[PDB]
């Protein structure tokens, strides 16, 4: 009756849900390469009115297309360097004991070993270093913890590995949107919706428990989990404050350089020069027990108004997991974190020792280790915790005082709280829609 | 101002059709011995241009060329839509409208085809006359 | 249904140019760590367009555009197939009609280009006028 | 002749137009291999597509598509030029021509696409009228 | 005076012969992955009719094309694994005496040898078992088989290469034809064609002499050569009936992880439980002395109806030539076919003893060499003999009794058979004819 | 007024500078593969009537071009060959006294080693010739030179290297132009283009201090340089007559086949088979004291018409520098070109000694080395001496006496002559012009 007949409109500005892969953009670092292509200075977004879309940082297939670059960028990028396969002999090894601090004893070994020379038929007798982390008994015969388990390469002592903000861009067709909204908390409704060509700068910061050098919330410290009532889940906490935290190595190193075949060169750990101390971290007392009272606050929104709160320490487990991971001036710390995760809470300077570690798995993967050379000279990191991976044991539902813990994570995790308010959708630019025309 | 239109009504959003045409179609050794990134650049290209020509070779067989807008002479199914005008062109978004069509989408598709056939036969024969 | 016309008549195969025109332009980690397949599967799909646009360029050139079926003014030379439109249109494939011809495809593509340079400055100075 | 007209006067160039564009868009195991050379070959002709394309897109946006001329509505600016036609269509090359006039191509751009919007909303209304 | 203009059509269903790249698709295995992209369930086969095309099985490159890849993705798939060169050594054999069979005395070598530990300065004493074709003797001093040629390493011990029917369909702008007339012998035309968007499946079976697990013909035995008058051609036969085969590998077998290198392990064969018998295959007696008829009687339709037909065992050569290579399991049989072809025919439980081998030449090739790492417990095998690949000497023009006789062949034998009935076209829509229309 | 409008035209023959990259395209060798695609046996030349470009040979990404696929390509045919790190041992070295001429004397040393054989467990006593230039001492202990800086390869005994002549050619939408102007001299306009498809054929060839078979000139030798003035820069000197050169290695050798591993073979240099002598070349004295006149005249033309020229020997460096860098049959010359520049020039068969190197840094890098096997017999070399490298040291605006020695090059500077000639451009088929139509 009313005789309309089908329009055929191209250019239609609809879109649907997609997954695809992004390119990446920055503005001898593996990602001054692998992000050449520059952001555009001024960046073009868009604020869409009357747009409300759904978010799921749980489901964010830009959190596990990082991992997966993150993982082939590294082990490309090392591809080309020296294997230490001959290094996996049989060591001779005592204590270094030359002005070493009392709080070190037995944390240093000074190990001797035959190693040959650039010639097929030559050896020569070397020495060097080792944390005792990675160096296992076999009355002094010791081997290297990788031996028996995995194949060795040393880090390119030329690569750095230091973060950089990088972003990703949409690729033709497809478009990157932003969830704008004032606490908006990992899943549903976001009626605020932006469009962007590309994310803002993200740094690929890997650690666990404590979330390093992110986004500060915006109003209020949040709390977002995949589901808080079951305590299988992860809880992630972002601050809305900095806390700083100051980290260092104090023992001034240096190093030498052995042939380990035509070409190969081999970084070993020299003598300590001067006093020997442990390596450990600052946290203000005055900013943690301050800061974690708003996170106790927003628990309490959750957990209830008379409950009980309690911060207890780590649990079981390897130091990936029970200790603080922290990759800082290119050496790998271990920090113990049980300093600041000790109170009971109820309605009404922080010293954390670390050890250090050179053979890294720095994937949880079977058949490789990184040699991470030694750094000359002493290092210091200033970094800010922007928030914290916890998890839940127990109160809620049977007797009071929820206990908190710190916990490990995925790696995914510290990436997942920044790629939080992305979506990639793609374009479909046909349509049809009745009119009043016809040819 | 890419998706600008998108909360804009069916009607108002006919304006900005080239804005959203225009943005469907668009480092050296690092990607070029980095062979496993390079074979991304190139996926991401090509799937690009696969994309832009499956649209304009449905436009092409349906008589709809060189053209964002074409009218059509396949008629209108209430049974599609039993809507009027004014519930379509103002007061809805073409985000919603989408939802609205979904299920009828290769119906429609297939119907258009079918017009053009029978258009350029009719063409030719009555060139020929 | 694609080659389905293959022996219909030259003339009972002009109703099914659209089955064979969609027809002609269309694992992760599998194909992208296995370097030596990808580029295979870029190239297929690479090869596939640019056979595709050269067609369509082809159709473009001649005046012939966003249509399956074109008439121009280019005469038919009896000397390229002497036979009558019976013989043709009835009772031959197209198969078999490209036999006939093959020899003079590129004299008949060269007159369809000049007929066209032709036709498009006429118009141009028609629409001055 | 791919070039043959370069030093012609634009008007007598206006007759070789095909003949440039015809050459604008165109071993097994080594290159397959030499999986470092194949990634040059892919990139070469993924380029050369998607350059193509791009010019092909804007030529429809404009309302100019398969034709290698067309008018448009857009008034020339003397301030773009501020030449007679006898200057520019004879003793003056497109080379030279470039040189002219490259600072205002993105303003001539913008005017053929607001001018296309607006003759195919007329059509639009002009049809269901 | 018709007044004829050319009118330009596009879509026209017309085509010509091409040679392009197929795709592959199915429905640990190499071939579960390097098929992915699932066929269709439901594949358009299209009859065609009034159409006929010439066919050949023996410039068919779909047949090329699948050899290439079969032994790219081959190559491939065991590319990552632990090479054994420090096998390589000189080793200290013995007899293996314990409980041995009689038809097995002399078969299996029990022998020593100072492999590395996973430290480059240890060693440590090991033995395996080893069948005696792929030992050498250089009193006891023995050496492996691939010494003096090639590089041998040890097959990945969790890839598959159990045969996966695969398909291979055409790229956009192609499609493949199918004759599907009865009877068709190799060359010619076909007025019976199909299209369809993919082969059927076809398992990747390598084999000599006897084809293995194909299509069983459809009407009657069939005959197929590139020349058959030519004797320097392989004939290859196809029967309308499969023969059972079943043959086993009846010794008990565990293994041994020994440790060559760090995260690198060999896998050895360790001691046989029980008793020491030899591997061996079962062909039906009623069945075979049966099936050969039907391949005599379609013989002599080009052999003559009064001439002599025999079969006699195969010639001189190596393993790869002269025996059945059988694949099964994961193991590699070679076993002795004459107990098959040993008949004369006129116009009026079989048991196959087979060896084992462990290092294998896949491929004819010098350089490489496959280590296949032994199978606990025992294996059986039931498989389908689809068809003979045989060659003939003589008779014909001289004096009565053609002799036929069991043959090698070029491994794409063993699929031009499956790859028979199908050809590749590309199509070309544009064409033009004369019309009465004018613009 | 005049009531114009914009009038679209698409094809429109106006093109920019473009940097893109060429094909190749030729008509055992590395370039029989690398140049497949034939060139049209009848290249499409075309010459534009009234187009006068600007062209600069100094900023030639052609030459660049060149220079990055010549050693990717280089680096690529060697991959797969065998490694000659067991090499890298103690030799026991003396001097060959057997019939060596007086002038050979202590040239060549007979180094015993042990090395391993294919088995892993067992040595061999070898021994083979090396040039002095290649093994360093250590009272006869010497290693080979490159043991204590890189890696050894052996260069495949079956790749060639010889030149071919290879064309580029431009991908779609791109052209490549010709200056075809007479007097050429590296940059300014040309007043004569002429559009081409691909270059003429260049070979590949590399060298130092005299350009070898290249393009002779035209009508008169030409200098050219991009800056002349500043003698920091080279003068590039190219001839409009060849001088033949003969070069030759008389001495007859063998070789020996070495097992190093399992499939793995060494080639040794075996005994001299006859008397040994000194490798030399000859050039025409005739030819030469006449072919530099023709230089000196052209470089008065810029240095002063009553100047002294003198041309004088090479500079203080390494063989790469200081000599003629020649490579010819697959072996590397190092001659010495003193005989050619000593004269000094006023208003008014020569023999050169060679060295041969077997252990070759092909490419100025380090990590890498390169070890050339011997050709068996002798060879013989003849070759086109196309033109010179010089450097320029005072005189000008001191006091007389401009000094010219030949000198050394970047690579490129090879090929830069031969590129000279092409410019890349890339088509911009669309534009507008005012014209009187409107729809
Ligand atoms: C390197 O330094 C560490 C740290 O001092 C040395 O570890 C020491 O090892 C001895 C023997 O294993 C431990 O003594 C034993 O302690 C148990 C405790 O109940 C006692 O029952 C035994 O009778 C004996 O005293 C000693 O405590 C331990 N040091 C510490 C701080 O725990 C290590 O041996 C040194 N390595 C060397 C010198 O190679
Ligand atoms: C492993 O078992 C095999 C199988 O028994 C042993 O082979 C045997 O080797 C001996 C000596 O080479 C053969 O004996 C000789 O036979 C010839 C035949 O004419 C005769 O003239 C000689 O005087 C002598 O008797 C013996 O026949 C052969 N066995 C068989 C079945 O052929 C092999 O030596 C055993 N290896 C060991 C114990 O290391
Ligand atoms: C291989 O042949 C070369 C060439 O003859 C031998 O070199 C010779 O080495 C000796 C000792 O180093 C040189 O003699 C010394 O010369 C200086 C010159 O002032 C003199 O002061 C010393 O008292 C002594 O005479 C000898 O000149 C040198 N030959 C030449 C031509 O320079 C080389 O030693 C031979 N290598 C062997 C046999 O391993
Ligand atoms: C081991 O320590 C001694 C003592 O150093 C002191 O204690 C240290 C912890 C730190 O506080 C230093 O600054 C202190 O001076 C070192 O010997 C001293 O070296 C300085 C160097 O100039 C010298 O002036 C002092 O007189 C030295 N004192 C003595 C007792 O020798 C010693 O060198 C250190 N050993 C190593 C290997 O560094
Ligand atoms: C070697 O064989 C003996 C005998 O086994 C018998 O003969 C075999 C061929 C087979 O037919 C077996 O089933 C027969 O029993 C094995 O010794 C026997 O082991 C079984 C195990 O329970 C035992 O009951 C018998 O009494 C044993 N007989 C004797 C004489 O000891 C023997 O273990 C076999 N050796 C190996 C290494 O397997
Ligand atoms: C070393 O040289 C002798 C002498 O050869 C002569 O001088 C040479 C430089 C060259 O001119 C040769 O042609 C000369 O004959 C070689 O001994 C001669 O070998 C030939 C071979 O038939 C023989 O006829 C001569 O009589 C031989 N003369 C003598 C004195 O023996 C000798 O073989 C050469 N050594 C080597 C390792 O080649
Ligand atoms: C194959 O050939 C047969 C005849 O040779 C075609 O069948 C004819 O189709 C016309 C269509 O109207 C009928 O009028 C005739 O009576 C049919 N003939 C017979 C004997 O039945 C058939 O259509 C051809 N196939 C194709 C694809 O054209
Ligand atoms: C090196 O080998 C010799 C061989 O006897 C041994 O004595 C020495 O202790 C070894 N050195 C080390 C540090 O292992
Ligand atoms: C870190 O060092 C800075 C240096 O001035 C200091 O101000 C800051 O308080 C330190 N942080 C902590 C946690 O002590
Ligand atoms: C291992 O080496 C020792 C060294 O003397 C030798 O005696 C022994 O027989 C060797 N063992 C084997 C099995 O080769
Ligand atoms: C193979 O084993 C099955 C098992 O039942 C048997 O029926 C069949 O006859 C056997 N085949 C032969 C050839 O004996
Ligand atoms: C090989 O090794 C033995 C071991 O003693 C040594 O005597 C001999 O001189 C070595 N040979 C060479 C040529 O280095
Ligand atoms: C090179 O050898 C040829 C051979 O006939 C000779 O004619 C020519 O003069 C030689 N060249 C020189 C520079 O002597």
């Amino acid at each position: 009756a009313e005789n309309l007949w089908v329009t055929v409109y191209y250019g239609v500005p609809v879109w649907k849900d997609a997954e695809t892969t992004l390119f990446c953009a920055s503005d001898h670092n593996v990602w001054a390469t692998h992000c050449c292509v520059p952001t555009d200075p001024n960046p073009q977004e868009i604020h869409l009115e009357n747009v409300t879309e759904e978010f799921n940082m749980w489901k964010n297939n830009m959190v596990e297309q990082m991992h997966t670059d993150i993982i082939s960028l590294w082990d490309q990028s090392l591809k080309p360097c020296v294997k230490l396969t001959p290094l996996c002999v049989t060591l001779q090894c005592t204590n270094v004991t030359n002005n070493i601090t009392d709080d070190m004893r037995g944390e240093l070994k000074n190990c001797s070993f035959n190693m040959t020379t650039e010639l097929r038929d030559k050896k020569q007798k070397v020495y060097s270093l080792f944390y005792r982390l990675d160096v296992v008994q076999i009355n002094k015969e010791y081997r290297l913890i990788n031996c028996n388990t995995s194949a060795i390469t040393q880090a390119c002592p030329k690569v750095s590995f230091e973060p950089i903000p990088i972003h990703y861009c949409a690729p033709a067709g497809f478009a990157i949107l932003k969830c704008k909204d004032k606490k908006f908390n990992g899943t549903g409704p976001c009626p605020s919706v932006s469009t962007v060509q590309c994310t803002h700068g993200i740094k690929p910061v890997v650690s666990t428990q404590l979330l390093l050098n992110g986004s500060l919330a915006e109003e209020e410290v949040m709390i977002r989990s995949e589901n808080i009532t079951n305590n299988a889940k992860n809880i992630l906490v972002q601050f809305n404050t900095p806390v700083q935290i100051n980290c260092t190595r104090p023992n001034n190193n240096t190093r030498k350089s052995i042939r380990i075949g035509p070409g190969q060169w081999f970084y070993a750990t020299g003598d300590i020069i001067g006093d020997i101390r442990q390596a450990h971290c600052n946290v203000s007392k005055a900013t943690w027990n301050e800061t974690l009272g708003k996170v106790v606050k927003q628990l309490r929104k959750h957990f209830g108004n008379n409950t009980i709160i309690r911060f207890a320490n780590s649990s079981g487990g390897d130091l990936e997991v029970t200790t603080h991971s922290f990759n800082c001036g290119g050496e790998f710390f271990y920090c113990n974190t049980s300093g600041l995760f000790n109170s009971t809470w109820i309605s009404n300077s922080i010293t954390l020792p670390c050890r250090i570690k050179q053979i890294i798995n720095m994937w949880q993967r079977i058949g490789q280790a990184m040699y991470a050379p030694p750094i000359q000279g002493v290092i210091r990191c200033v970094s800010n915790i922007t928030g914290l991976i916890l998890t839940r044991d127990g109160g809620s539902t049977n007797s009071t005082t929820e206990t908190f813990r710190p916990g490990g994570g995925d790696m995914r995790d510290n990436w997942r709280s920044e790629l939080y308010k992305y979506k990639v959708v793609k374009i479909e630019p046909l349509g049809v829609a009745p009119t009043r025309c016809k040819r | 101002g890419f998706l600008g239109a998108a909360g804009s009504t069916m009607g108002a959003a006919s304006m900005t059709l080239t804005v959203q045409a225009r943005n469907l179609l668009s480092c050296q050794q690092h990607l070029l011995k980095l062979t496993v990134w390079g074979i991304k650049q190139l996926q991401a290209r090509v799937l690009a241009v696969e994309r832009y020509l499956r649209d304009q070779q449905l436009l092409g067989i349906w008589g709809c060329s060189g053209k964002l807008i074409c009218c059509t002479n396949v008629p209108w199914n209430s049974s599609w839509s039993n809507r009027n005008l004014s519930e379509i062109w103002d007061n809805m978004t073409w985000l919603q409208w989408d939802k609205e069509i979904s299920n009828y989408t290769q119906i429609i598709y297939g119907l258009l085809e079918e017009s053009q056939n029978q258009q350029e036969k009719n063409e030719q024969d009555l060139l020929a006359l």
